[PDB]
RNA sequence: CCUACGGGCAGGCGCCGAGGGUAGGGCCCGUGACUGGGGCGAAGUCGUAACAAGGUAGCUGUACCGGAAGGUGCGGCUGGAUC
RNA sequence: AUGUGGACCCGCCCCUUGGGGUGUGUCCAAAGGGCUUUGCCCGCUUCCGGAUGGGCCCGCGUCCCAUCAGCUAGUUGGUGGGGUAAUGGCCCACCAAGGCGACGACGGGUAGCCGGUCUGAGAGGAUGGCCGGCCACAGGGGCACUGAGACACGGGCCCCACUCCUACGGGAGGCAGCAGUUAGGAAUCUUCCGCAAUGGGCGCAAGCCUGACGGAGCGACGCCGCUUGGAGGAAGAAGCCCUUCGGGGUGUAAACUCCUGAACCCGGGACGAAACCCCCGACGAGGGGACUGACGGUACCGGGGUAAUAGCGCCGGCCAACUCCGUGCCAGCAGCCGCGGUAAUACGGAGGGCGCGAGCGUUACCCGGAUUCACUGGGCGUAAAGGGCGUGUAGGCGGCCUGGGGCGUCCCAUGUGAAAGACCACGGCUCAACCGUGGGGGAGCGUGGGAUACGCUCAGGCUAGACGGUGGGAGAGGGUGGUGGAAUUCCCGGAGUAGCGGUGAAAUGCGCAGAUACCGGGAGGAACGCCGAUGGCGAAGGCAGCCACCUGGUCCACCCGUGACGCUGAGGCGCGAAAGCGUGGGGAGCAAACCGGAUUAGAUACCCGGGUAGUCCACGCCCUAAACGAUGCGCGCUAGGUCUCUGGGUCUCCUGGGGGCCGAAGCUAACGCGUUAAGCGCGCCGCCUGGGGAGUACGGCCGCAAGGCUGAAACUCAAAGGAAUUGACGGGGGCCCGCACAAGCGGUGGAGC
């Protein structure tokens, strides 16, 4: 635009949208698990994939991805909540902190094993 | 109307150029004038002179070029191959002396009109002075 | 009440006054019987509108009609193929 | 009472907002205490000056929403008061009718501001946590008192809410001081030591107070520094992993050999502290003297001395690092692309490898990349994007010559830009981190001086822009009235007879109340064939028989006039195809809806037959569009050729205005554009900022209604797009083949086998 109109109107600072209502940016809320449930993946993929329906103390209810081998998660939990869609899995928009509150860690993991939170085993080491 | 003369002129010359016209006129004024010496003293053109087209005053403007080239397209090198308004009726362009730019590390000039008359940016900068940066040329 | 008789103090009235009440306006959130569409989700149903002249060229403003895509009127466009 | 002085009224000088001075008149001072006691020490009074700190005012600067457009009645100004330290509608009486607003008032949202910080090549973007500066607050709301200073965190009053006491009458309380507890939360410390230092209050001093402060405690929370050893050490142990079974890897890595010696033990042991005070001198200068350490038995120095912690992420591509097993669209991974369906470098484990290392990863947030809001630095013919077109307000921009002013602009000098932080030196802790000293920058703003090219401004001039005059032109530009012929329908008459109509084929339909076809007459409605164009006119929409009247634009020639009078144009105002609406006419033909006939699996369609609105006129609405050149307006500049409409000339040819085609330079993603630019430039406007949700919701405006203008968000995708390429396909085209069909002769399908 002219440089008349530049000074008539300027140019407009683009706002950002956040991906995540852990609500105030908060880089993990705390939850209650309410259903367990299991879910397909869509779009190419096929699995059984397991998820959390979580009661924030943000006050949203919200859905919640299990990572990790196989877990330990029933209907009165209690979770960490992070952050973290899941991408196959419309409307899950965050994954749950493995080692925190009643979610235990992956079990037999020797690689990855921070996220998962697992602590170090014992044989040769 | 014409808002820019002084673009007038440069786009004239910008033009001719570019089709390694022998000459152009462009509309005469005093300030334009000032330009073209400048312009011809830096060798950017042949030279100047006034002139009556339907007996109105003119500066027919001698350009200039390289050599004819070798392979296809023998096309003469441009001795003006950039020109260019900066100050324009829309935005005029100031600036202070510790701010006239070095324009292709000074294989090229501006242009610049000052208190002082206007100048290079070599003969501005030396004679300590700023004004209106009215174009760059390399 | 005190007084050096000048006045002072108590006290009383009044204006303003946080806040309260009543009637009328506005605005912001909640929650909601009942209701309208929307997104998204390998393999459900009806047709086949569109893409090749898509088998009625298409698209379009508008107006009516119709399970549905749509069809028709009028006017426009070519961003229509065939000579 | 004294009055050095000061205050007030009046006057007079000087000065200029209430600043100095001066003359009558009036009015105003004081406090004592200590002595190593006649002369000192602490104080007291009035006045002037300084220093510090503040109050008030002003220019400029300081976020989002215009889906907040009008706001104001102490409002705006005035006269006179009150109040203050002081100006002021700060408050009050009276008077006037004012003040503010698209340069964004009013309203709503959000937020303490700054020095700085983070980021970035910079411009910019984000930010205001530590430290310093200012503001504001002290459970919520008001208020004043005291005082130099408060409307006062640990003062007072009242109202409100909550907690505690209560003999039910009444009271008490205020950690956003230091610790600390509890609640909330993903998450944030000790109810520590000390006044030794620095600083602060009172005190003649000694001292007293000081959760300011100096320290220590706790958290890899961050930054910096350091350790987990060093040198030898095999053609190379074992174990584990590959393997083409030969070999390869981990790997000098280990074991082992020398060497050093974090931790830990022994010893010494700080700097920070010289003043206050006392003595000499004089209670001054100077000199002498004594006390004082929380940190801390710490830092640091010296002697001895043990081989003494390693983890986390990653290895498909972006990206540094590959193999075996397990697994089989499962379990799972996943930042994006995407991995997984039996040979997966992508899942899980192993070996091996890469990267960082007392850390490594994760999530969250800011800037970056993102030239993806583009000032630097982008775009709008077909990708998102030119407003449907005009008229024109505010605004932006402005041809050539001369002179004046010097607002912009440039220059010099000067004040300011605190400290910290930032940059560079040199120093202090063994280094660094941290810190001391010094230097150097630094936008912006103030004052004084100067320049005058360009911009602005004032005055003067010009004629190239613009407008005008004279004469000549082409045109479906517009409005009103009139008028012409062809055709369709209907009505009347004649003649005429069995069908007409309609389709792929039909039927519905019309026809013996005589249709169709044919001639003659009449009515009406609507539209103008040839001319007609690849044509013309209009700003767009859009305009077509002929005539007249009224009227808009525009082109050429003369170069006569005015003298920059110009361009663009938010908003406003007007125009604005069709359909649609209102009132009233009109209605031939056509024809949404609708009533029928076909077709079809069905056919709410395509085809046929009917047919109302409507299509027509007037007046008033509506205001949209593939309102398209999908191309904003104006101006200058940059080869030509060719065809066309319309002027002028010396009429072979030249010169204007307009419409096309091919094409220089050039531009373009390409297609294409190309003196009718999409080329090169200037000015001004409008618009875009991934797709879907959605031109939806909400709000406002408009509309009789239909609806129109303005126009989101949640959620969700990794595309959505444009142009061009190769194919493939077509119920596209052209050319052509084959026992492909046609032309033939014999078969199969029937029967038995
Ligand atoms: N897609 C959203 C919108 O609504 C519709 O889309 C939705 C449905 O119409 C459409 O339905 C299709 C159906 O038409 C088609 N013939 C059969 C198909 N199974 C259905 O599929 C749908 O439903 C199945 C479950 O039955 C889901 O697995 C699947 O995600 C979804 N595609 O799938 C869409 C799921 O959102 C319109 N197609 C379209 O107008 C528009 O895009
Ligand atoms: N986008 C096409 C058109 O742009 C038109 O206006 C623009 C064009 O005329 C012209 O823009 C030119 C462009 O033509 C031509 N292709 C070259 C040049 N790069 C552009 O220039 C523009 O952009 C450059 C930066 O790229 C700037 O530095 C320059 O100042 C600016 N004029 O100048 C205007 C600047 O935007 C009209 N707005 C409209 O017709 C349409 O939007
Ligand atoms: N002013 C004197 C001292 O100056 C210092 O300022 C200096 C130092 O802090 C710093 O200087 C040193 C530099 O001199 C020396 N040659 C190298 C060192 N990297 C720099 O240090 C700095 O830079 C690095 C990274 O930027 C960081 O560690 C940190 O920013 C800072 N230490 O930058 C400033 C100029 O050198 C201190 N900041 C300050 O606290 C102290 O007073
Ligand atoms: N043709 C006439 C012109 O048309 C315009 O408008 C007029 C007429 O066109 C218009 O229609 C007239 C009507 O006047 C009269 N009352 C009825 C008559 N049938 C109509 O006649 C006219 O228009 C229709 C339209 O197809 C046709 O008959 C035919 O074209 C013409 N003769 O009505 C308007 C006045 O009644 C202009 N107003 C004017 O120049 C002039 O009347
Ligand atoms: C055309 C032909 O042979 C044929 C045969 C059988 C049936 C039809 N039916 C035709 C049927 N009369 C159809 N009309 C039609 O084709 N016309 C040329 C008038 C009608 C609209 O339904 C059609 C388009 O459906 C049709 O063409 C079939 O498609 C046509
Ligand atoms: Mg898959
Ligand atoms: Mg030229
Ligand atoms: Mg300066
Ligand atoms: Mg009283
Ligand atoms: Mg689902
Ligand atoms: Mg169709
Ligand atoms: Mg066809
Ligand atoms: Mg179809
Ligand atoms: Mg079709
Ligand atoms: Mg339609
Ligand atoms: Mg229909
Ligand atoms: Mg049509
Ligand atoms: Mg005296
Ligand atoms: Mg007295
Ligand atoms: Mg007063
Ligand atoms: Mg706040
Ligand atoms: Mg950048
Ligand atoms: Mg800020
Ligand atoms: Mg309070
Ligand atoms: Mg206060
Ligand atoms: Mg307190
Ligand atoms: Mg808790
Ligand atoms: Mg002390
Ligand atoms: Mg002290
Ligand atoms: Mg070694
Ligand atoms: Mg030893
Ligand atoms: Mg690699
Ligand atoms: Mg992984
Ligand atoms: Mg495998
Ligand atoms: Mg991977
Ligand atoms: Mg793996
Ligand atoms: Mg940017
Ligand atoms: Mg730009
Ligand atoms: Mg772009
Ligand atoms: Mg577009
Ligand atoms: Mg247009
Ligand atoms: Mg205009
Ligand atoms: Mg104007
Ligand atoms: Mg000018
Ligand atoms: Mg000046
Ligand atoms: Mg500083
Ligand atoms: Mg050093
Ligand atoms: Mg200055
Ligand atoms: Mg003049
Ligand atoms: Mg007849
Ligand atoms: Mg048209
Ligand atoms: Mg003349
Ligand atoms: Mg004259
Ligand atoms: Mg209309
Ligand atoms: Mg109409
Ligand atoms: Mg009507
Ligand atoms: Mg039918
Ligand atoms: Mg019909
Ligand atoms: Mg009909
Ligand atoms: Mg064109
Ligand atoms: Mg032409
Ligand atoms: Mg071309
Ligand atoms: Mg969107
Ligand atoms: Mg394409
Ligand atoms: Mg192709
Ligand atoms: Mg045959
Ligand atoms: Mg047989």
């Amino acid at each position: 635009p002219t440089i008349n109109q530049l000074v008539r109107k300027g140019r407009e600072k683009v706002r950002k949208k956040s991906k995540v209502p852990a609500l105030k940016g908060a880089p993990f809320r705390r939850g209650v698990c309410t259903v367990v449930r299991t879910v397909t993946p869509k779009k190419p993929n096929s699995a059984l994939r397991k998820v959390a329906k979580v009661r924030l103390t943000s006050g949203y209810e919200v859905t919640a991805y299990i990572p990790g081998e196989g877990h330990n998660l029933q209907e009165h939990s209690v979770v960490l909540i992070r952050g973290g869609r899941v991408k196959d899995l419309p409307g899950v928009r965050y994954h749950i902190v493995r080692g925190v509150y009643d979610a235990a860690g992956v079990k037999d993991r020797k690689k990855s094993r921070s996220k998962y939170g697992t602590k170090k085993p014992k044989e040769a080491a | 109307m014409l808002t820019d003369p002084i673009a007038d002129m440069l786009t004239r010359i910008r033009n001719a150029t570019r089709v390694y016209k022998e000459s152009t006129d462009v509309p005469a004024s005093r300030f334009k004038e000032e330009i073209l010496r400048i312009l011809a003293r830096e060798g950017f053109i042949k030279g100047y002179e006034r002139v009556d087209v339907d007996g109105k005053p003119y500066l027919r403007v001698y350009l200039k070029y390289g050599p004819r080239r070798q392979g296809p397209d023998p096309r003469p090198e441009q001795v003006i191959h950039h020109i260019r308004r900066i100050s324009k009726p829309g935005r005029r362009v100031y600036v202070g002396v510790k701010e006239i730019p070095r324009v292709r590390r000074g294989l090229g000039i501006a242009i610049l009109s000052t208190s002082k008359g206007v100048l290079t940016d070599r003969e501005a900068r030396k004679l300590g002075v700023g004004g209106e940066l009215i174009c760059e040329v390399w």
